[PDB]
């Protein structure tokens, strides 16, 4: 292999002399202790090396050397119900070695190579075997793990291992020309995998909130980006969503964050079940942790790991979110290194090819016919941190160019601890008009007319609130102060959710239809009964307002039925009114 | 000349960035072929030469390159186009190869991709009044044929709606002109630079939906794509078209998705070689590099044919000072701005008719072409809705209660017009019934403030009420 | 009524407008300010190449 | 100055897991210590508070508080402008309830309190309103708690 030694070292950044040979994006080690570190610029005999450890210590004429190869992960069985580091090293195996602290220079394989799987062919000799088909395939928890080919393998089949059980590193099937394919293979994490078709999304990803789910959608191959102040709610979502949404695989990739919050999901998760099939929640989760104390050149590299892990799970036919806890410290790494390189930055300390990265992460995603003939769906969910809250940060802007839908959140609201506290007005989505007919045939046949008309009291309520901010609201006639106490009924009734009660922390779609019928019913009695000269007042002390705003609170086995109370109650209360 | 010759002895690879030292023979601008060590070829321009080194941008990515096996070999020296008149039909990538299935085009000619400038005196002046149907535009804001008309667009705004609405209705109307020549089909160009799968689907299914790809040229570039490509697709998007309008006599409509993805690449690269920025850190020659795209359409007098653009832009915020809307509002020849406060009240398309404009609107529209009514009433329309959208300001201050007559008049005109006018759906309006909306509009005021309208045409279409079309 | 409504809301407002224009373009000075210093840093290093 | 966008409380607010925020408003009133609850936060208040761990009622008392005084600041801001005869009876409850807060919850001395009597200063206050009014605690907790008056006097 190439060899030399180590010529200057400043920061994170290491230029070595005597390379001549190495190639772009490929992998060094560094120093006696074997620190990773990745080849970006070459310039004659030298090379430019970023760590992804801590480069205290180094001294100058160390040796470094290239292993010829670029950044991959191992994708094979044993991946769930994991804990990974930024560059794919598990932490419960690091902890065993290293105590309570993370020490450089610790090397561990990313799959177990003891465990045994319990095999089962499916060729035979004299089958001719291309990219991305079905070799056989290993239990897991509660799933099939399919072993796949590798997509650039073709070949005939000379022999195939029994059904029985293995590791990973035995060879099982043994092709003609003298490849032997393993349980496992290695990938390039930034080259996007192989696939046939990429189709139109049709189907929604359900989040289990009321306001995403109902004003907002978001497909099951689409992108979301939800921005906002800190403490304003994106941590809370995300989780929800890796909670109770209906995807089979949740890769939750925390890039530059706390602590505190992966060790609240690696401790929570084991105990609750997921909405699908049973069993414990963990099972069905990939974490990939990179702190925020952690080195920062590894943040880089965690979120194409994340995707690179998303998008094998999509070639086996399985539906897959991806979460990203903030892609601003992404973009704070790459503007550390860019200004280490001594490059011009373009806005805000920023290096020009911000927005390209960007867009070739997001653009990972989408609902594809895979190379075996299955479907598979990845949705990607991306949180933006901008600075002091101003959405005119590049980052942002950059942003919103791709996603399909924007969910943006205020702090005025999440002062007044009105959570979700997304902002009604300043939000959209472009999938809208796509899942109508899945809304028509799965909820209801009216469900598109009611989410309208919600819409439009939310846009008539809104209207009226700078007229009554100035003038009063006793001053406002009997027709719009209707309107605003409608207003503040879908405001606190609806669109308020709250996360951590044992029943409001989930909706279905349908009961979430059977609320908007309550509200628009009240509405339409309350319109019709104030031409016959009622008092504001006399409806607003109606026992039967209680029951509306009680009504998310009703478990989902009891809704049904407490629908039709509510309904036939509001009938009655308006028909025997004054 | 037949033979290759190698240059090894590249001593510097970083970024977009390569250099090569005994490269003397290299001319300026020219294209290149870098080989890999295994085997890979990847194109590459001359940036910079000089008797000691030179200086090349790779299109593709530079991963696996190395500075002991790489090797550049010249393929040719200026940077040409083999066109044909059989690429109607056909798909292309960023850099002119196909991604169809199909075998390649066999050139009958190869030309420059930098183009040359028009001489003012072969030019003529755009006559031809085109009815894109849409009354905001062809009232209003009318497009010629021969014109550079931008769409001034947002993040969540239906743009390329509006586009494909545009190229699927567009039509002239040789009776009223009085030409009586039979209207052939728009051929149609279609650059992308940078689009989404999103986008590209919607845009394939329409082009599919309404037949015209049997017309159509298009040259993808998709997000995942290399950022350097994006320099050379425009440039060929536009060799193309001006050959087919100036050989063969065809009436090209050309398309470009974003061009903020363009001025994205130009800053890289500038950025890469520390030019002197202008604001925001684009580089000082973006007028320069944008004038030599966006003036290659017009007409040319002694020829059929003729060259239309429309590019699409989505300015980086709400923001029309941004230095990419500024220099292209200085180069086009008017543009069309979209509003997101129309785009919330379920209007579509959501055209903002004051701060839109259209430059060449006078040479195409009065007596002899569309109607001799035209140009009064459109200014009157605009001063009657630039009244009324000051009014409402004065009644968010002081309460709509203390209005008088008149202002309350304008604010139902004004409201009015934008739910009549402005929205309308779909569907393909002639120009007759534009005009007979806009003179349904204008009667609900008095007779004697319509200043700018002479009493002759008072007289004649005065009077009309408005639910005798929409009641 | 309308005293009140002016000094409440609409003088804040302004002064809070014209504090974010005023720290965005002193941003946008200090920017330019570290572009010069590298040109010449450039200059000077250039005119030492063989002395 | 008092800029809750500056680079150091923004960064630091990225960071922690809350923040206490003084008040100037509160300090020029006398009341001392002058924090402001509404852009306080404590992330991790859920894990320490609840069944067996303090009290039952605490995180549903903590969220009607909140409502309550978010409701009440913005009907005083309302009055700073309009004036004080528009209200109605349930704006004037909500006015009260937001200055009977300021000088009785958050005005202390140097006098050490326990979780407990904080929590029955709470429910005083939480009893000027109508049950109705009380939409974020539950039917049980409120035939357990409400109906409390002033004993300090
Ligand atoms: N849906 C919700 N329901 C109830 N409480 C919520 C909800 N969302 C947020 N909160 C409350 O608001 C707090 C906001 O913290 P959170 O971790 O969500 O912030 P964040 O937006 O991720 O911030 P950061 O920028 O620091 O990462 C939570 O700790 C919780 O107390
Ligand atoms: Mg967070």
């Amino acid at each position: 292999m190439i060899q030399g030694v180590i010529q200057k070292i400043a920061g994170p950044a290491v230029i070595a002399k005597g390379m001549l040979g190495a190639r772009m994006y490929d992998i060094c080690k560094v120093g006696e202790e074997g620190l990773v570190g990745e080849i970006i610029r070459l310039d004659g005999d030298t090379a430019f090396v970023q760590v992804y450890e801590d480069t205290s210590g180094l001294k100058v004429g160390e040796p470094v050397v290239s292993t010829g190869l670029p950044l991959a992960v191992e994708l094979g069985p044993g991946m769930l119900n994991g804990i990974y580091d930024g560059i794919q090293r598990p932490l419960e195996r690091i902890r065993e070695k290293t105590g309570i602290y993370i020490t450089r220079g610790v090397v561990v394989h990313a799959l177990d190579r003891e465990k045994k799987w319990a095999w089962t062919p499916m060729v035979k000799p004299g089958d001719e075997v291309r990219g991305g088909m079905v070799l056989g395939t290993v239990p897991e928890f509660g799933f099939t793990h399919k072993i796949l080919v590798p997509p650039d393998v073709r070949g005939r089949v000379k022999e195939v291992k029994p059904a029985g059980e293995y590791t990973v590193e035995e060879p099982v099937v043994v092709l003609e020309d003298g490849t032997e394919l393993k349980m496992y293979h290695t990938w390039p994490v930034r080259r996007a995998r192989p696939v046939q078709r990429k189709l139109d999304p049709n189907t929604p990803f359900l989040t289990g909130m009321r306001i995403l789910d109902v004003l907002f959608p978001v497909a099951m191959g689409g992108t979301a980006a939800i921005p906002g102040p800190f403490g304003s709610g994106k941590t809370v979502t995300q989780q929800s969503l890796a909670k109770w949404s209906n995807a089979d695989v949740v890769v939750y990739v925390g890039c530059g964050e706390r602590g505190n919050e992966m060790t609240d999901v690696l401790v929570e998760f084991p105990e609750l079940t997921d909405p699908k099939t049973g069993g414990p929640l963990m099972h069905r989760t990939v974490l990939i942790a990179n702190t925020s104390n952690m080195p920062v050149a590894a943040r880089e590299a965690s979120i194409y790991v994340g995707v690179t892990i998303a998008e094998y799970f999509r070639d086996q036919g399985f539906s897959v979110a991806l979460m990203a806890d903030s892609t601003s410290r992404w973009a704070e790494a790459l503007r550390e290194i860019s200004s280490r390189l001594e490059e011009m930055p373009a806005e805000e300390g920023y290096p020009p090819y911000l927005a390209a990265r960007l867009a070739a992460f997001y653009e990972r995603a989408g609902k594809v016919i895979t190379l075996g003939g299955e479907e598979g769906a990845v949705t990607i969910v991306g949180a933006v941190s901008p600075p002091g809250g101003d959405m005119s940060e590049p980052v942002t802007q950059s942003t919103l160019r791709i996603v399909g839908a924007f969910w943006r959140l205020d702090a005025s609201l999440a002062f007044r601890r009105h959570f979700p506290a997304i902002n009604w007005n300043g939000s959209y989505s472009l999938f809208t008009s796509a899942l109508d007919p899945w809304y028509r045939e799965n909820v209801a046949e009216d469900y598109p007319e009611l989410r309208d008309a919600i819409s439009e009291l939310l846009q008539r309520e809104a209207g009226l609130q700078e007229i009554v901010q100035l003038v009063g609201p006793d001053a406002l006639q009997d027709a719009e102060r209707l309107v605003i106490e409608v207003g503040r009924i879908i405001r606190e009734d609806f669109l308020q959710q709250n996360a951590y009660h044992e029943v409001d922390a989930y909706c279905s779609m349908k009961k979430a239809y059977g609320i908007m019928k309550m509200i628009l019913a009240f509405y339409k009695e309350a319109e019709a009964a104030i031409k016959r000269g009622v008092s504001i007042d006399e409806i607003l002390q109606l026992p039967v307002l209680e029951r509306i705003g009680r009504a998310r609170y009703v478990s989902e086995e009891e809704f049904p039925a407490y629908f039709e109370e509510a309904m036939k109650e509001i009938q009655g209360a308006f028909k025997a009114l004054a | 000349d037949l033979l290759k010759k190698e240059y090894t002895g590249i001593t510097y690879i970083s970024g977009p960035l390569l250099f090569v030292e005994n490269a003397k023979d290299l001319a300026y601008g020219a294209i290149v072929d870098i080989k890999d060590g295994t085997g890979r070829v990847r194109g590459g321009q001359v940036i910079e030469v000089s008797e000691e080194y030179a200086v090349i941008q790779v299109f593709e990515e530079t991963t696996g390159l190395d500075l002991a096996t790489t090797s550049v070999s010249l393929v040719e020296d200026v940077a040409r186009l083999g066109v044909s008149k059989e690429m109607l039909g056909r798909r292309f990538n960023g850099i002119g190869k196909p991604i169809d299935g199909l075998p390649p085009i066999t050139p009958e000619k190869r030309l420059p991709i930098t183009g040359l400038p028009l001489n003012p005196v072969a030019r003529r002046k755009p006559e031809q009044f085109i009815q894109t149907g849409i009354s905001t535009i062809d009232v209003m804001n009318t497009l010629v044929r021969g014109q550079k008309l931008p769409i001034f667009s947002g993040s969540g705004l239906p743009a390329n709606e509006i586009a494909a609405q545009i190229a699927r209705q567009a039509t002239v109307r040789p009776d009223l002109s009085g030409e009586g020549e039979k209207e052939e089909p728009f051929a149609v160009v279609f650059a992308a630079m940078g689009i989404t799968q999103r986008e590209l689907s919607y845009f394939i299914q329409e082009f599919e939906r309404t037949g015209a790809l049997s017309r159509s040229v298009l040259f993808l570039n998709k997000a995942d794509d290399p950022t350097i490509e994006r320099i050379l697709t425009p440039r060929m998007a536009l060799t193309v078209a001006e050959y087919l309008a100036f050989e063969h006599d065809y009436h090209v409509l050309v398309i470009l998705t974003d061009m903020t993805n363009y001025c994205e690449a130009l800053r890289e690269i500038g950025a890469a070689r520390e030019e002197i920025p202008g604001r925001r850190g684009y580089p000082g020659y973006m007028y320069t590099d944008l004038a030599t795209i966006y003036e290659r359409a017009g007409v040319v007098e002694g020829k059929k044919g003729s060259v239309t653009q429309i590019p699409i832009l989505s300015m980086p915020d709400d923001d029309r000072t941004h230095p990419i809307p500024d220099l292209t509002g200085y180069i086009t020849e008017g543009q069309i701005q979209l509003s997101r406060e129309l785009h919330r009240k379920g209007i579509y398309p959501p055209i903002d008719p004051l701060p839109s404009l259209s430059r060449l609107m006078n040479n195409g529209v009065g007596k002899g072409k569309t109607r001799e009514d035209h140009k009064q009433v459109s200014d009157q329309l605009y001063s009657a809705y630039a009244n009324g959208v000051d009014i409402r300001k004065l009644v968010a201050i002081i309460g709509e209660d203390a209005l008088t007559e008149n202002d309350r008049r304008y604010l139902q005109f004004a409201d009015a017009f934008e739910r009549f006018f402005i929205n309308q759906g779909q569907q393909n309006r002639s120009i007759e019934e534009s005009l007979q909306i806009a003179w349904a509009l204008l009667s609900m005021l008095p007779q004697g403030e319509l200043k700018r309208i002479s009493k002759d045409h008072i007289g004649k279409y005065y009077g009309q009420k408005l639910e005798e079309i929409w009641g | 009524r309308r005293v009140n409504a002016l000094e409440q809301v609409v003088i804040p407002g302004i002064r809070a407008q014209i504090r974010f224009i005023q720290q965005v373009l002193e941003q946008r000075e200090r920017e330019d300010t570290f572009r010069l210093k590298r040109i010449k840093g450039k200059i000077e290093a250039r005119e030492a190449e063989e002395e």
